[PDB]
Formats: structure tokens, C-alpha cells, sequence
């Protein structure tokens, strides 16, 4: 096409092309090809076929995904996938055996298995169905029930409730195998005392009368699942009798009242580490715990407790940091924040309290991505000072002070964000690259940190946005204040300074969160640049993360303040550059970035003609605990209640009276619920306030069923097309 | 004048470790051998005097120290052993001529068992600013555990949390302990501690 | 100076009626300055019969009152909360007139549901949390009659949800004697119904929604069992229990799903029962006599009366109730004849057949008043125009003998009457509604003469000189040989040269009528003074008023003709040369939006925009008493192709072509938000765009004067760009 | 000496359900029945009065059923009402009594839970089912409801429904249960029809 369209875009015609690998050994991985699974060996490129695609097909079903065992003796396959919230999925498994090369009918895998997964070596097999753990000794044979308790929507045995698997495990795992897969950790959750959110879901036209779902969700200030940690010894256990499960008691500093689980990691086979965070968000305690081979319990003592807290905010970003344990298991590494607040690596000792940073400066380690016996390597936005961008870095565990960049100059003009994958034992890493170009997917040996070959270089995407009008990026900082803050605009192609454009502030603005950055996307906005001639912008003022505690907590106990007006602030920065339109600048966002935009057009500031909210947030008082409660506190009056009402898009209902607003949402949203855009809609009717609304029928969070997707943006267009003025 | 009797070691159900019952006897003599054979005896170490010389002589007091001990513990309960048996339950005290005594009692004997065993995995204080200092509170030889009237008949569950605020003339802050639970035995597996002092009576 | 949207939504222009409640044959109350006053009918000559210090002393705000009919006390409602369309729960505190005290000794609860006085005297039966209670002085200990009340299962004295709306049209189901003998009153059992859940979000400050859960009977569902009981108040025993026989229902309706549709008192020893099937096609009705050595009350066959529709439903919704004479061995009903056109049959209690007293190409729409020499009744038979309504008066004696009291009073002003009878029919109030300024007038049975005029709205006449106010033309157009009307609401200084964009106003559901000669100030005032649109209504097939081969044309086919009606009517209006063909709209509420939404998606591009408010989607989704009446169950049996065939989402691919806006509130308890939301996801799943818009716990009628004004001002912005005016 | 001990023993039935005992030969006393019942009604009639108490004992039925006195005046000849023509219709062609009587305490008779009878049963047939014909009793034979409920009604004004088949002539059968409350004593009713022959007795 001669333009980027909104056809391009909802239907997917300009694709990009990814290289996704599992390391299966030290030096080997698998990878897809043609639904061919292939084993590629990482020093000399050479393959081999690992299951053919005419296995795929004696099958009367769509495998969804496969897991091979880390003995390469089986391979699980998924299939019947439903989706159930953000991570959380039920499916159905069959175990293929590889050295018969046959199907294994004796005692199989439950349908609407919740959890499932492999020992670390072997073959074993712990699954969760109907909130209870099973373990499998032997694929052949049947499972061994370790858990007896499990009720649903009440007790949670192995896998996660709604808040935790949405706001601190990011995952619908509670499954942890020991290193060798002698012990198994799992946490249990209880939510009999949890209220109860009830929506309507009105399914296929066939159902006369809707169902109404009950989600255990605790909103602000609401009673929290309490949670225990239970080790069972999976190498002591017996067909004949139940299985004992050893309960690893928290430190005593987080049982004076509610708190959490938020990390598990093993050490050894007979050393754990866990990681306890109050209600309170500013305490956190690394709990190492030894296991005692006499009694069988799990000593968590306090001379190996190590305190993380915070007195300006909140502990790490959305959570403590986990721990990088070393060979011997006496000492580990972790982010923390340091003296003047930047996020830097931590050298700690298991039995000493205090530790040693091996990195400062104005700038934020993102991610420790391996520790070896000699170099840790950590990813980083320090290259050229922009907090926007991510390389991988070595630095000698002997000589701190000898530090390497890894992907810096590979290719600076194309690659200036980048992720990786070691290898085990950090041998291979594939080096994956985002943007600013088109990505990049190469992979690099450790010995000598030389390139093998490209993976994957998108030469076919290339040629095909050749003829096409590509809208061009302009990454660059303002200085409000004496304050470093970075904004990102996508120009349009042909960008004239002299004209003025539409403008159109994408914004999500959330705490930690990052929208100027060095990435290559092919969303909406690109169409919007591209054919209807929009400068997007995206400006990340307050609160906002890998810059330093400074601007990260300076939203600390009021949300809704600093991060609404630093946008109102940037659109009149963007306006008095030159190239923008000030009669037509517009706002949009997504759950908290719907959130900010229904406050700034409540603000009366003028300074936007319309807006569109997106499943946005009304109350703080709505949304879930863990989340709320870790930047606004509880919604008591001895605590931050008056944050928590002024900061209410109801309360600004009159200013919406200026603009042009339209507010979407999905009926089934479980995250931010149809609750808070029907406050909304609720306050603006009793302001006289005249608005566009569109609801979307059992959709959640994202409208992403293929329907309703291009349902949202085809209206959304129009929406723009209107208050820009635009030709349809 | 008259005879010292055992019999509240001998009539229902015994205390926990961390909440034992102390029989301090004046102004009478003993038959200490008629209690040994009532029990099964599994240990008699006994330091500053001697295994048998305890049963004989006149003293200024005889103090015995019973409670319901597992047998699978009783490495915990041995002098100079650490863990939480002797930091937040039970700890033998040597100021005085003393014997450790482990036996099992018979279901001829009418004593009864209690529901399961119990003890201390935790008895901490949390205190200073921000509820950051945490000091474990250990015992003293002889002493109570300041946790005990937490739970004293027994725990619930394995792992059980008690919290209570420490008023203003108790120094400050939370007093935090988590209790143990061990799976009753077959036959009712008991401790003893006597001691002994002077004065010729 | 023209109607604009802010007259008609802050209420500017306002009409005046004058309600009376007559207490005698010649006395009347009214409320005037909140001043209760009686009136003597033959010369208009007032008393204070409660004056202004009365109430508002009470603390807290009056909302209404009820004199015992021996004029010795008065209820005193207040504590008002509303609830569906007819019930509503308040507190009630009784006023002695002769001491001027107000009765503290045995007080009505709190949330009581339903109070009424007997016909005679003093007495009062109320229904309190399901139960009936029996007081039968103001100041004595109420007496409770029933125990198996059970919110949301069994209903004592009241109705359930689905009889509320569409059976008896009230909340009540309590029937005293003629003389306060007996008590009369239904049972309902809603164990087996299934439940309706919709979310409720209150006000901002409640963290998590409530579930709102009532028990909706949908087509096909369980309905609930009914069971009708009468008990003797005048041998009440305060130590002992109260004794409710009950009346069976004849046979022929308890071979399957029955309803109770109708119960009247015919004297102290006889009652009337009408039953109705589930089919909606058989009707009985059973003279009940009392049996005082047994104490029963009996239906036998020989005092039954059959009436079943062979093209349709038994009545326009229900069976006519019927009317006794004086001696109680006949009675006067209006059943269909032969041509099919509604008239008055003479029936007997044990004679089956019936006389026709009435006869023509016209309706009679209801029976008001029975003397010994005369019946009155409201009929549509002036000027051969359905719309009109006018009191008639017929002698008994001699059926020829047949004068209208109202046709010829002001023909101009007054074509659509209403009428209030006082006791025993000797003064008489009419009511007139359209086609002029609405004229309340008094008048006397014995000359038939005009007494006073009791209102005639000079203040409205006034402030109506100075605004350029539309016009109306009722008319007609013929139709495959059939006589069909319709409406049109001209704007002013109408040109029948220019082109005007015209907006189609559509309900059309059975027994219907858009098509009429009142007067009204509404919204379409609005596009017709302000904005220069013509508003025009039609009434096809399924209409009422004009025959049963009218009504009974959709029988079983609902969402056909109706809907293609209103399309042809579109094109015809177009054939009039003051149209534009290129700026026509429809719009409509809950069967209205059914229809424009079927007519737009039926993709015969006649329509360029459209809005549903409140919609009905699929016949499947709404209640039963309403649905199975036009439609049958839904089964492979009996007409399950024809739900199926007549859904709004089976022709979301022709809304392609149109602007279609689509308005619902979420806690509609009548068409559940349920049907605008399969709506919206066949419309995303054919690839069509859309303007909606929901409001938050509003109801079926987004009544709430911030909701009903911002409903209104939404409407107006999507009609006017859609037709260009600024 | 043809003793009556079957209309003596158990729950009597109702009216609807009653039972009848045919003698033939065996010679039959009467009085002694009599003697057991309080008499509140001894209306003979047909050909015998109290001649009865001889004859040649010949054919000598007997009905009997729990029948409340309240409802004594529609068990009398030519009584209209609910009884005669859904319940009982004592035959008139051959010599009877019809007898009514109290029972005397735990006269071996059970009380049944209440009283019964039949206020409504009849057919809806015709097409459309409009034609509703009500089925009347004959004298001496039951009632086609019978089937119903024979135990009796739960509740007064029970309904019961069944599809009368093509050989019974179609439509549906409708009868509607009425019931009485429990005396406190047990209320009776017989009715004694004798038959002559050609041939003996
Ligand atoms: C899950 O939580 C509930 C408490 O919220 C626990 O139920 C309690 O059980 C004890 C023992 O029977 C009772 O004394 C309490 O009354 C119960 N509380 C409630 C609210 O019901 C339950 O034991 C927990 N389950 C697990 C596995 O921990
Ligand atoms: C964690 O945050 C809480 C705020 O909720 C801090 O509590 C405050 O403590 C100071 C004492 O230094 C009091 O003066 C304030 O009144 C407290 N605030 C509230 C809302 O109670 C707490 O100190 C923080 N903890 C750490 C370790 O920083
Ligand atoms: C209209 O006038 C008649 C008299 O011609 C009134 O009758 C009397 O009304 C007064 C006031 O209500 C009562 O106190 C008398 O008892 C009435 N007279 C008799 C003989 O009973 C009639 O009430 C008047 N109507 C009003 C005032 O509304
Ligand atoms: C309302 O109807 C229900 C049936 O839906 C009645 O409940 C039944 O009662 C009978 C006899 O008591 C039982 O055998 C059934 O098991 C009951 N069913 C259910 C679902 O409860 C109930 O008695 C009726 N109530 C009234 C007042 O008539
Ligand atoms: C009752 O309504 C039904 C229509 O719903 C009519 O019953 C039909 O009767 C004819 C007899 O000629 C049958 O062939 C049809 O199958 C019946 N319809 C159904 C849906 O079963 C009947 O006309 C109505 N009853 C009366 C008295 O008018
Ligand atoms: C199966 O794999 C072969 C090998 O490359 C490939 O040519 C073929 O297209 C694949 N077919 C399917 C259905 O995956
Ligand atoms: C899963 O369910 C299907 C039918 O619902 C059944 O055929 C299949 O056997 C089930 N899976 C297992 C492992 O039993
Ligand atoms: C009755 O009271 C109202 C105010 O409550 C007052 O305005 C009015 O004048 C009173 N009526 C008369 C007739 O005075």
C-alpha cells in the first residue's frame, strides 16, 4: 500500500517475524519449523529433526503447545486450551514417549487441568486439578493426591487466586521443584473471607438467562487471602499412605498482620529462599530457610533474614527483586535501590546483613540475566544516558571495576533495545532486539562474545515497507523544572516543521510504567500517522520507572496528581515547539491510561477537544488490593482515605462539559470492573454532560476477541476523524 | 512426717514442654524407686549427682519438673543442645545436684494422652521504628517461656501464629510466637526433671 | 418564539386536569392548595373537609391518603419507594376524623406492602412481608390471616412480577365483599420460576455492586401456580386462626398452566372468576355461589361461560371483565362478535348464549356504568375515526334508543373522552384529552346536562398565543383494500411544497394505537416546532380498535407485517411530495424498538437512521404471559421457526447501511439489558459500526429527571446530524 | 355367626374408596355389630325396618366408610350435593339401612388423617377441550376418581390430572379432592342391602 491503513493494521498485512527458542541443554535448543520441532546445535548451526510434523497430525486435535521433559524421554502435549483471566488456562495433556515413539493410554492427564510442568531433571510430573496438587513418579503410572483441601473459589492448592496471579506472581503457577526434584514447594491460598465481585455474562444467543460470575477479588482496603508455605518431600512418598507436607513458617516481623508471598527461589536441595512483603509495601524480608534432616522442617532464621524497605515509597518496582544465588549457596546478588535511589546489584551474604553494590551511576539495571562462577550479566539502560534503552552487560565478579558492554555497537543505528536468553550454564546467548529497526534475533557464543550468525534479520518485512509511507519516530527529553523528562512523537511521513499537525497524547502514565522508548511497533498509531497525518505523542513525566526513586515515588500516596498534569503539561510543551495544531489536541488511553485521560478532561484546562477511556479507572476505591494499597495505602481515615476521594473522575464530572468524551468498556472485565465506567456515565448523567459511550458484550480487560478488535479502533477512527476534522 | 506423693504425675492428661508442672515437696520422705517402675525408662543421665545416690538422703527440698516429651526429641532436651526445644520451651538447669529422666507409660498406669505434642518454633519480640527490630526471646534454665500463655493446653494446627501487643510497661511492641505440632506417639512418652538442695532438712 | 428541547424537559408549558374521588352520588373530594375539600355536585358549593394545618404535621412528606368510606378515618401514606411499575412499599398512619387524633394504639409497619379499606365501613386488610393482616378497628391488634409469606417464593394479597405487569396491571390481589362480608385474595408460588440477575451499582460510595435477583418467568419457563382464597372476616376469633377455602377452578382450565385473570364480587354470596389458559386462545368464566351449611364456594357448569378465539388471543390482552346487573342473575360483557369487531353481549348467569346489545363497524372500548334503565360506555363509533373516544348512553328497555352524552359538546376541541361516574351513576365527569386543550367538565345523569366546566386550561391557552406551536393531521389511506391511519405531527407555517425530513414514531405492538386525537407536549413537539421535522405515526397490522382481523393479523408472526408496514407507510408518505426520500428516520421504545429495529435491519434503504431504546431483540429473552399470547411456546411442536426467524440479531449484516443508535439502561427489569446486548455483539460480529449508549440503573423508562432529560438531549444530537440541522 | 371383624380392624376407608362384604350362605347376627356403635342415625328403609334383624340370610352386603356427621344431611335419599353424585349414592331397588354412628374408644379402629371426598370430577373432551361433561356416580358403584388419591388429599381443593385413553373415550379425566377435617371421634357410616331368591333363603 502506498499509506499504512487501518486494513494494514487490524487485518495483519505487514507482519514481523520472530525467532523463539528453548534451551534443552547447555549448547542445544529446539525450534519450530513448519510445526516441525527441530534441535539446532548452537556452535556450527547444524540440525536435526526432533518430531516430525506427521506426528503432529494422528492426532484428532489442535496441539496448542508441547513441553519436552529435561530427559528428553517425553514430551507433553496441550491441547482443549480455554482461557481463564490474564495467565490462568485449562487444558487437556497427553505424555508422548520418544523411545517408543508411541502415546501413553495408561492413566492419563485430567481434563481442565489448571497447572501443570516437569522436575527440573527426569520425568516427573506435578499437575493442580480441581485446586489440588498431583505428582507423578512415572508418566505410566497414577498419581499420588498431596493435597486434600482444595475447594474452588475458596482454597487454592498449587495455584494462585485472582489478585495473585494478576498483581504480584504475574503467573497461575505456585509450583516450585526442587533443583534435582527431591522436595516440591507450593503455596496455599485461602479466600473464604474475600469478597466476591458478581458481573453478568450473557454468552451465545441460545442462553435465555445470563450467568452471573463470582470472582474472589479483594478490592481496596477488603479482607486479603492469607497464604501459607507448604514443602513436600516428593522422594520419601508411598502409594499406600498420604503424603506429609512440612509448613515453612514466615519471620516474625511479617506475621504481626496481613502480608504476602511474592518470591520463591530454591538455593539447593536443602536451602530455600523466600521473600515476604507486608500489607504495607515499604517492608519486605528475604527469609533464607535450611532444611533440618532430623525433625524434616524448614529453619527460617533470623541471623540469615535480610531487610529491603523503603522510606520514600514502595519496595523495587512492582515488587522486591528476586535473589541470584551463586555455586556454593552463601552469598547472592539482587537490585536494590542505593543511597541516592537508582536501582543497582547488591553483593549479599546469607549470613551477613549488610551488602556490597557493584554498580552506580544516573542509571537502572533492568534485569540480572545470568551469574556464573566469574561474570554476572546484567541488561541496563546506561548506554548513551537514555532510560529508553536496553544492552547487555559482563562485569568480572573478581574485578567489579571491569565491566563490558555486550550489545551496544553491534549495530547502533538498528538495535539500541535489547533482551536475551542464556543458555544453561550461560554458554550461548540469543541476543533479541526490539528496535529502533526492524528486530533483529542473533545468536553469540560466551567463550569469546563473538556472533555465530543471524537468527532471524525480517528481510521480508523490509522489502515489504519499501513502498509504503512509513511514519517516522523522534525519541528526545525536555528539562521541566531541572528535571529530565522524555517524551517519544511519531511524525508523520514528509514531516514539515512549518505545518501544524493533530495531535494525539497517548498516555498510560501508570507508576513504573514507560511509553518513550527505543522500540519498533506496528500499532495504531502508526496508521494514524501514516494515512490521517496525526503526531502521536507519549511523554513519561512523574512517576514514572528506570529513572531513579525520585521520579518513581513522586506519586507516592497520591495517585492522580503529578502524572495528570505533567500530561497537560507536555501537550502545551509539544504545542509551542512549532508543528502542532493547539485547536486540535487529543488524549487517549487504556485502564490507567483511561484512567489519566478521564482526568485530564476533567481538568478544564482547555487545553484538549476530546478524549477517548478505554476500560479506565473511576475510584481507587474499586480496584483491586494489592495494587491500590501499594501506592495509596489503605482507604481509611488514619491512613490516606482523602487521597483516595480526591481523586475521582465522578468529582470532576462538571469540566467534562468542554469536551467531547467517549467512554468504552467490556461487561466482563474482571480487572478494572464495568462498575467504574458505569460511575462514571452515572455522575456525568447528573451533570447534564453530553457523551459518546459504546459497551462490548462479554469482552474483558482487552477487547481482544478478532471481532470486537477491530470493532474498538474502526470506532475509535471515526471518533478522531470527527474531532480532527478529517475526510472519511 | 508424712509420705511425698507423685500422684499428679500419675492422674490425667500431662502439660506440654513449654507449659511444664513443677512439684516442689518440704517436710517429708520419699520412696523415689516405686516411681521408676511405674515407667519404662528410657534415659537416666544425671549431672552433679548420681543415678542412684538421688534416691537416698534427707534434703531441704526435692523439686520434680514432668511434662509430655517425645522420645524423637530427645536429643533437644540433652545438655548443652541447642534448637528451639531449649531456647523456647524447656531448658534443664545445672545449679543444683540433677537427673533427666525420658519414660514411656504404660496404658496400665491412669494417665491419660493429650490430643498431640507441642512446642515453640518461634518466640520473637518485633520492636523499633517501623517495626524493623526483631529480637528471638530465650529462656532461662528452669524458667517459662514468655509465650506460653499463648496456647496452653495445645496448638490447632502445625505452624500456628499468635500475636499480642506488648503493653508500654512491658518494655514495647509485638510479641510474636508460632507453635509446632508433632503426631502423638502409641504409648505416652514423658520427661522428668528432679532436683535437689540442702540444709539437712 | 417555537417549543424548543428546554421547554419540554424543565416543564415549561404546562397542561391542568382536575382529579376527584367521588365519595357519594352526589360529593366529591378534591385537593386544592393542599387543602382536602368536599363538594356538593348539584351546585358546586365547597367544605373544608381537611384544611392545609392538618397535614405537613406530621413530620415527613404526605405522598397520598385514603378516607374510610364512613368518613370517619384516613390513611396517611408517606416513606414512598418504588418498586416495578405498579408496586411500591410506604408507612401509614391512620387520622380519626371525629376525635382529630392521630391513632397511635397498634400502628401499620413499616414497609407494608398493600392497605385497603372495605367497601363499607372501617375495616383494613394489609399485606405486610408476604402476609395478610385483618384490622378490623383502627385502634385493636391486627390479626394475622396467613403464614406461608416468603419473599420472592409465595405472595399473599399481592402479585409476582409477570402478574403485575401483564395480568392484572397492579400490585394488588385483595377483593373485599360488597360489604366487607369476605376477602377475597390470590396466592402465588414462584418456587419453580427461574430468576432474572442484573447488577445494581447504587451510589458511589458502595465498593461492591449488588445482584439484583427477581423471579422472571421468560417464554417457555415455569410459570407461577396460582390459587385464589377467600376468607369470613365477620367470624374472626382473636384466640383462634384465620379459615381460607378456596374456590377450584373449573376443569377445562386445569388440564394444564391456568391464570387468574379477573375477580369480581357479584354480592356477598357470589363471585365471579375469569381463568385463562397458558394458550392464551380459552377463556372461562365461573359464577361461584356460596354455600353457608358447607362453607364452600362452588363453580358448576351450568353458571360457566366459554369464550376462545379461533384467529388469536381472548381479548385485546385479557378477557373483558364483566359487569352484574342489580339482582345478580346477569351480567353485561364485551366479547367479539361474528365480523369480528369487540361490542356489548347480554349474557345470563345459566343460559349460555348472549344478546348483542351493540352492532357495527366500530368498537366498544369499555363498559363504565350500569343502571336499571341505562348502560354507559365509552366507544369509538363517532366519525368512522378509531382515535376518538366518546361516552354513550343505551337504554335497556329499548336497545334502538342509543345517545352519545359527549360527541357534540366542543367537537373541535374535544374528540377524545374519558369518564367518571359518581355511586349509583348519578353525576358523572368528563374527562376530555385531545384534540384541543384538555376540558374537564361536571355533569348530571338525569338531563344529561353540563353542570360547570371544571377545568378548561385558560393559563396553558395564554401562555400557547406567543409560540409557533405544530399542527396534527389524522387521517387515513387504503390499503390493499383495507382502511389503515396514521398521524402527522406538520411543523408550523407547514408549505406542502418544500421537502421535510421526516422521522417515523413507531410502538406497534398488539393492540395498539399511535394513531389518536389527544393532545400532547412531548418531544416530537420539539422536532416539529424547533427543528422543522415532520413526526408521523402509523398503526398496520396488529393495531387494535379496528376488528379482530386487524389485530389478530400478526397472530404467531410477530416481527411480520408490522414491520413492513412501517416501511410501506414511509414510502407512501414520500409519495406525498413534502418528504424527503433522503432524510427519513425511525424511532421507537421497547416494542417501538423492536420494530425500528427490525425495519432498519430489514435493508430496504428507505431508512437512513434509526434508535432503539430499550429494545426487545428475541422473543425468547421477555416474559412469558406477553410473549406465549402472540407467539406460543417456543417449541419444535408449536412455533419455534418463527422465534427463531423474528430476531434482531439475524439481520445485523443490513445495518451496513445505516446510523443506527441503540439506548438501554441496566437495571431494566421489564426488556433486560440482556436483549440490547445480544444486539451489540452480533452488530461486532457482522463488522458493523454503531452509536450506543447505556444508563446506569435506570429503568425500563429512564425516568430519573437528569437520566430522562440527558436520554432526550442524546437523541436529539444523533437525529439532527444525522439530517444536517445545525 | 358371620363375625364383621374387617369393618372393625384398621384405618376405615373414605367414602370415594369404600368397602363392601357379600355373605351368601353363611348365617348372619346382627345387634352384636349394633352393640358396637353409638347409633346417630338408624334410617331404614327400602321394604325392611327393623325386620331386617331376621329375613332367611340371603345376600346380606354391607358398605361401610368414615363419613363425618357434619355431612350427615348428603348422605339421605335424593340429596343433592358432592356426595351423591362423586362419592356414595345408596341404591333404592332392593331392601336397605343406612346407618351412621360414632366409634366407642380404641374400638380396634384406626383414625384416619382426616376426611375425604371428591367436590369436582369430570372429562375435557371435544376439540380444543372445551366441553367439559361431569362424570356422576351410579348407585352402589364407585367413582372413575377413585383412582386418584384413595389414601386421601393432602391439601383441600387438590387437583389430580390424567389422559383418559382411546378405550376409555378419550380426553382427560379432572377430579379435585375436598378434605374434612378429623373429629375427635371417629365418625362411621354402613349401609346393609339384602336380596331374596327363587331358589333358598
Ligand atoms: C480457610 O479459611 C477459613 C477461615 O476464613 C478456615 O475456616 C475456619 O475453620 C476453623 C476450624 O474449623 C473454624 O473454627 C473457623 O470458624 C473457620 N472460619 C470460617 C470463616 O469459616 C479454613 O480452615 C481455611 N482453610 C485452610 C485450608 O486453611
Ligand atoms: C511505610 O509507610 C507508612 C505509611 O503508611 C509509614 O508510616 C508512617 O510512619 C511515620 C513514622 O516515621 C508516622 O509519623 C506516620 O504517621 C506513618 N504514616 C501512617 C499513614 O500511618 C511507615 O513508617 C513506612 N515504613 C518505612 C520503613 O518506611
Ligand atoms: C352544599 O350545601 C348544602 C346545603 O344546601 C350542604 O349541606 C350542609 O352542609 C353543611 C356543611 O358541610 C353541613 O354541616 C350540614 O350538615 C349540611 N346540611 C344537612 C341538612 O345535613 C352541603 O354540605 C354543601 N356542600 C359543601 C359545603 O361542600
Ligand atoms: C409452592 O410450590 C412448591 C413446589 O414448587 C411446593 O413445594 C413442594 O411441596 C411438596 C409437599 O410439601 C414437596 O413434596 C415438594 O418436594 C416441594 N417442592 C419444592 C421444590 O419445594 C410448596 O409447598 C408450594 N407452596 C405453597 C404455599 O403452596
Ligand atoms: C387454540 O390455539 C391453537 C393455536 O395455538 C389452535 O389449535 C390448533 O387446532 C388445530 C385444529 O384444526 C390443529 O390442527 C393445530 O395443530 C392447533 N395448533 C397448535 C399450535 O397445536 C386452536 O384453534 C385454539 N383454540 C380455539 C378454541 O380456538
Ligand atoms: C511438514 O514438514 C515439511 C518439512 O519441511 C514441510 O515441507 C511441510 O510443509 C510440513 N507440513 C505441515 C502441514 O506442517
Ligand atoms: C475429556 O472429555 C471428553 C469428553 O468431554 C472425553 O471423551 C475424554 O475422555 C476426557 N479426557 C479424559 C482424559 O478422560
Ligand atoms: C394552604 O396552604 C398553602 C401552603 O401550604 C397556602 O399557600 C395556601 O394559601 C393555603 N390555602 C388557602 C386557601 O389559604
Amino acid at each position: 500500500r502506498r499509506t499504512y491503513t487501518l486494513t494494514d493494521y487490524l487485518k495483519n498485512t505487514f507482519r514481523v517475524k520472530f525467532y523463539s527458542l528453548r534451551w534443552v541443554s547447555d549448547h542445544e535448543y529446539l525450534y519450530k519449523q513448519e510445526n516441525n520441532i527441530l534441535l539446532f546445535n548452537a556452535e556450527y548451526g547444524n540440525s536435526s529433526i526432533f518430531l516430525e510434523n506427521s506426528t503432529f497430525d494422528e492426532f484428532g486435535h489442535s496441539i496448542n503447545d508441547y513441553s519436552v521433559s529435561p530427559d528428553g524421554q517425553f514430551i507433553l502435549f496441550e491441547y482443549n486450551y480455554v482461557k481463564k483471566w490474564r495467565h490462568s488456562y485449562t487444558a487437556s495433556y497427553d505424555i508422548y514417549d520418544l523411545h517408543k515413539r508411541q502415546l501413553i493410554t495408561e492413566e492419563r492427564i485430567p481434563n481442565n487441568t489448571q497447572w501443570i510442568t516437569w522436575s527440573p531433571v527426569g520425568h516427573k510430573l506435578a499437575y493442580v486439578w480441581h485446586n489440588d496438587i498431583y505428582i507423578k513418579k512415572e508418566p505410566n503410572l497414577q498419581s499420588q493426591r498431596i493435597t486434600w483441601t482444595g475447594k474452588e473459589d475458596v482454597i487454592y492448592n498449587g495455584i494462585t487466586d485472582w489478585v495473585y496471579e494478576e498483581e504480584v506472581f504475574s503467573a497461575y503457577s505456585a509450583l516450585w521443584w526442587s533443583p534435582n526434584g527431591t522436595f516440591l514447594a507450593y503455596a496455599q491460598f485461602n479466600d473464604t473471607e474475600v469478597p466476591l465481585i458478581e458481573y453478568s455474562f450473557y454468552s451465545d444467543e441460545s442462553l435465555q438467562y445470563p450467568k452471573t460470575m463470582q470472582v474472589p477479588y479483594p478490592k481496596a482496603g477488603a479482607a486479603n487471602p492469607t497464604v501459607k508455605l507448604f514443602v513436600v518431600n516428593t522422594d520419601s512418598l508411598n502409594s499406600t499412605a498420604n503424603a506429609t507436607s512440612v509448613q515453612v513458617v514466615p519471620p516474625a516481623s511479617v506475621l504481626i498482620g496481613d502480608h504476602y508471598l511474592c518470591d520463591v527461589t530454591w538455593v539447593n536441595e536443602e536451602r530455600i529462599s523466600l521473600q515476604w512483603l507486608r500489607r504495607i509495601q515499604n517492608y519486605s524480608v528475604l527469609a533464607i530457610c535450611d532444611y533440618d534432616k532430623p525433625t524434616g522442617r524448614w529453619a527460617s532464621h533470623v541471623r540469615q533474614q535480610h531487610i529491603e524497605s523503603s522510606t520514600t515509597g514502595w519496595v523495587g518496582r512492582f515488587k522486591p527483586s528476586e535473589p541470584h544465588f551463586t555455586s556454593d549457596g552463601n552469598s547472592f546478588y539482587k537490585i536494590i535501590s542505593n543511597k541516592e535511589g537508582y536501582k543497582h546489584i547488591c553483593h549479599f551474604q546469607v549470613d551477613r546483613e549488610n551488602c556490597t553494590f557493584i554498580t552506580k551511576g544516573v542509571w537502572e539495571v533492568i534485569g540480572i540475566e545470568a551469574l556464573t562462577s566469574d561474570d554476572l550479566y546484567y541488561i541496563s539502560n546506561e548506554y548513551k544516558g537514555m532510560p529508553g534503552g536496553r544492552n547487555l552487560y559482563k562485569i568480572q565478579l573478581n574485578d567489579h571495576t571491569k565491566v563490558t558492554c555486550l550489545s551496544c555497537e553491534l549495530n547502533t543505528e538498528r538495535c539500541q533495545y535489547y533482551s536475551v536468553s542464556f543458555s544453561k550454564e550461560a554458554k550461548y546467548y540469543q541476543l533479541r532486539c526490539s528496535g529502533p529497526g526492524l528486530p533483529l534475533y542473533t545468536l553469540h557464543s560466551s567463550s569469546n562474545d563473538k556472533e555465530l550468525r543471524v537468527l532471524e534479520d525480517n528481510s521480508a518485512l523490509d522489502k515489504m515497507l519499501q513502498d509504503v509511507q512509513m511514519p517516522s519516530k523522534k525519541l528526545d527529553f525536555i528539562i521541566w523544572n531541572g528535571i529530565k523528562l522524555w517524551y517519544q512523537m511519531i511524525l508523520p511521513p514528509h514531516f514539515d516543521k512549518l505545518k501544524k499537525y493533530p495531535l494525539l497524547i497517548d498516555v498510560y502514565a501508570g507508576p513504573c510504567s514507560q511509553k518513550a522508548d527505543t522500540v519498533f511497533r506496528l500499532n495504531w498509531a502508526t496508521y494514524l500517522a501514516s494515512t490521517e497525518k496525526i503526531i502521536v505523542a507519549s511523554f513519561d513525566g512523574r512517576g514514572s520507572g528506570y529513572q531513579g526513586d525520585k521520579i518513581l515515588h513522586a506519586i507516592n500516596r497520591r495517585l492522580g496528581t503529578l502524572e495528570v498534569e505533567d500530561q497537560i503539561e507536555a501537550a502545551r510543551q509539544f504545542t509551542n515547539m512549532g508543528f502542532v495544531d493547539e485547536k486540535r489536541i487529543a488524549i487517549w488511553g487504556w485502564s490507567y491510561g483511561g484512567y489519566v485521560t478521564s482526568m485530564v478532561l476533567g481538568a478544564g484546562s482547555g487545553v484538549f477537544k476530546c478524549g477517548i477511556a478505554v476500560a479506565p479507572v473511576s475510584r481507587w476505591e474499586y480496584y483491586d488490593s494489592v495494587y491500590t494499597e501499594r501506592y495509596m495505602g489503605l482507604p481509611t481515615p488514619e491512613d490516606n482515605l482523602e487521597h483516595y476521594r480526591n481523586s475521582t473522575v465522578m468529582s470532576r464530572a462538571e469540566n467534562f462539559k468542554q469536551v467531547e468524551y467517549l467512554l468504552i468498556h467490556g461487561t466482563a472485565d474482571d480487572n478494572v470492573h464495568f462498575q467504574q465506567s458505569a460511575q462514571i456515565s452515572k455522575a456525568l448523567v447528573d451533570a447534564g454532560v453530553d457523551f459518546q459511550a459504546m459497551w462490548y458484550t462479554d469482552e474483558d480487560h482487552g477487547i481482544a476477541s478478532s471481532t470486537a478488535h477491530q470493532h474498538i479502533y474502526t470506532h475509535m477512527s471515526h471518533f478522531i476523524k470527527q474531532c480532527f476534522s478529517l475526510p472519511e | 512426717d508424712k509420705e511425698c506423693d507423685f500422684t499428679p504425675m500419675l492422674v490425667g492428661v500431662p502439660p506440654q514442654v513449654y507449659n511444664f508442672k513443677r512439684l516442689v515437696f518440704t517436710n517429708c520422705n520419699y520412696n523415689l524407686t516405686k516411681l521408676l517402675s511405674l515407667f519404662m525408662v528410657n534415659e537416666f543421665s544425671c549431672n552433679g549427682i548420681s543415678p542412684d545416690a538421688i534416691a537416698r538422703g534427707c534434703y531441704s527440698s526435692l523439686t520434680v519438673d514432668y511434662f509430655a516429651y517425645p522420645l524423637s526429641m530427645r536429643s533437644y532436651i540433652q545438655p548443652g543442645s541447642a534448637g528451639d526445644i531449649s531456647l523456647y520451651n524447656y531448658k534443664q538447669s545445672f545449679a543444683n545436684p540433677t537427673c533427666r529422666v525420658l519414660a514411656t507409660a504404660p496404658a496400665n498406669l491412669t494417665l491419660t494422652k493429650p490430643s498431640a505434642y507441642g512446642y515453640f518454633q518461634k518466640c520473637s519480640r518485633v520492636s523499633g521504628e517501623h517495626n524493623s527490630v526483631e529480637t528471638p526471646l530465650y529462656i532461662n534454665p528452669g524458667e517459662y517461656s514468655i509465650c506460653r500463655s499463648f496456647s496452653p493446653y495445645g496448638f490447632s494446627e502445625d505452624g500456628e501464629v499468635f500475636r499480642r501487643q506488648l503493653t508500654q510497661y512491658e518494655g514495647g511492641g509485638i510479641l510474636v510466637g508460632v507453635g509446632a505440632k508433632l503426631a502423638m506417639t502409641d504409648k505416652l512418652e514423658m520427661g522428668f526433671i528432679i532436683s535437689v538442695q540442702y540444709g539437712t532438712d
